[PDB]
């Protein structure tokens, strides 16, 4: 088969920046290449077709340039909602091959996390179990650190965490964390912490409620 | 406008077989043939092959061929991929794409997603994540609901049927140490609004047939 490798595997570009992004065929495909954007959760779009033409609707600060074994991808000027993973892919020769994808984030300016937190539910108690959620809101970058403290003793291995892809519009991240208790150890403490470290934090915020109240 | 609309996806036992529809619009059907791509989770696309809508003639990647095969209904403009003796591996988004034969493929269905696994269907919990007393006069505050332990993937949600999706933050799902899945929607709103406006997520599970209106509102 034709192996198609992208490079880079990830890049991280602020909005306006001229952006290109490589793919390399292990053969000779003479311009039968196109590329695709799939942004999460979403089928890929086709962008381009016989390495250079773009597909109707497409914005013009989409190009591709190559022929041979060599060929990019470039955005004149990368707005917030190109975020995606871009995939090349030949058609010179069944299989049809693709390139690995070359993962486009959003550089922006620092922005601090806005934080909460939920007790269990009254409901779920009844079942025997509760979620502690903590929720860090539209920060920038994704790096953060999050510690939950149950009267002080604090708490490994009972938590997940989960974060939401780039926003589309204003490039933040959005992040929870879900700490998981009997409904019996639950009630045997009172005070439930969450503390987050950021960069656009001067020091660690901490949301904080005390069973039952 | 051209579409192409996937299903017959979902959860699948080892050793089992599913028969995925697309069912294309907007275009001649038979004008183009059409691709099967698949994308296991966090991987990247794999060309399963291609057919030939005029005729119905197949054309298969090695590494499937025999134990998928491609057919038509060209009356309902439809496509299908029937996967067979299925294993763990096999789990992956499955996408139709239109396109003809050796070439690019200029568009494809929404995915659906197969599950490969002896376990269960369940359906989610869903508990509310009630906004704060506390939240700030004249301010902004957070709630959500908490869609907790159902099998497989995935589920959908909304806010106040669709009406609301500012601020709206689903999470990808975590499986957790028991095999269920879990994850959280939120959504930041005025704190003016709280016991104003109502604040209802609706959870559909198709998989375990399971929908749910869940309100959430300030606790007593």
């Amino acid at each position: 088969d034709i192996q198609m490798t992208q490079s880079p595997s990830s890049l991280s570009a602020s909005v306006g920046d001229r952006v290109t992004i490589t793919c390399k065929a292990s053969q000779n495909v003479g311009t039968n290449v196109a590329w695709y954007q799939q942004k999460p959760g979403k089928a890929p779009k086709a962008l381009i077709y016989s390495a250079s033409f773009l597909y109707s609707g497409v914005p013009y600060r989409f190009s591709g340039s190559g022929s041979g074994t060599d060929f990019t991808l470039t955005i004149s000027s990368l707005q917030p909602e190109d975020f995606a993973t871009y995939y090349c892919q030949q058609y010179n020769i069944y299989p049809l091959t693709f390139g690995q994808g070359t993962k486009v984030e959003i550089k922006r300016t620092v922005a601090a996390p806005s934080v909460f937190i939920f007790p269990p539910s009254d409901e779920q108690l009844k079942s025997g179990t509760a979620s502690v959620v903590c929720l860090l809101n539209n920060f920038y970058p994704r790096e953060a650190k999050v510690q939950w403290k149950v009267d002080n003793a604090l708490q490994s291995g009972n938590s997940q965490e989960s974060v939401t892809e780039q926003d589309s519009k204003d490039s933040t991240y959005s992040l929870s964390s879900t700490l998981t208790l009997s409904k019996a150890d639950y009630e045997k403490h009172k005070v439930y912490a969450c503390e987050v470290t950021h960069q656009g934090l001067s020091s660690p915020v901490t949301k904080s409620f005390n069973r039952g109240e | 406008e051209v579409q192409l609309v996937e299903s017959g996806g979902g959860l699948v036992q080892p050793g089992g077989s599913l028969r995925l529809s697309c069912a294309a619009s907007g275009y001649v059907f038979t004008d183009y043939g059409m691709n099967w791509v698949r994308q296991a989770p966090g991987k990247g696309l794999e060309w399963m092959g291609w057919i030939n809508t005029y005729i119905g003639e197949p054309i298969y990647a090695d590494s499937v061929k025999g134990r998928f095969t491609f057919s038509l209904d060209t009356s309902k403009s439809t496509a299908y991929l029937q996967m067979n003796s299925l294993r763990a591996e096999d789990t992956a988004v499955y996408y139709c794409a239109r396109g003809y034969r050796s070439y690019a493929m200029d568009y494809w269905g929404q995915g659906t997603l197969v599950t490969v696994s002896s376990a269960s269907t369940k359906g989610p919990s869903v508990f509310p994540l009630a906004p704060s007393s506390k939240s700030t006069s004249g301010g902004t505050a957070a709630l959500g609901c908490l869609v907790k332990d159902y099998f497989p993937e995935p589920v959908t949600v909304s806010w106040n049927s669709g009406a609301l999706t500012s601020g709206v933050h689903t999470f990808p799902a975590v499986l957790q140490s028991s095999g269920l899945y879990s994850l959280s929607s939120v959504v930041t709103v005025p704190s003016s609004s709280l016991g104003t406006q109502t604040y209802i997520c609706n959870v559909n599970h198709k998989p375990s047939n399971t929908k749910v209106d869940k309100k959430v509102e300030p606790k007593s």
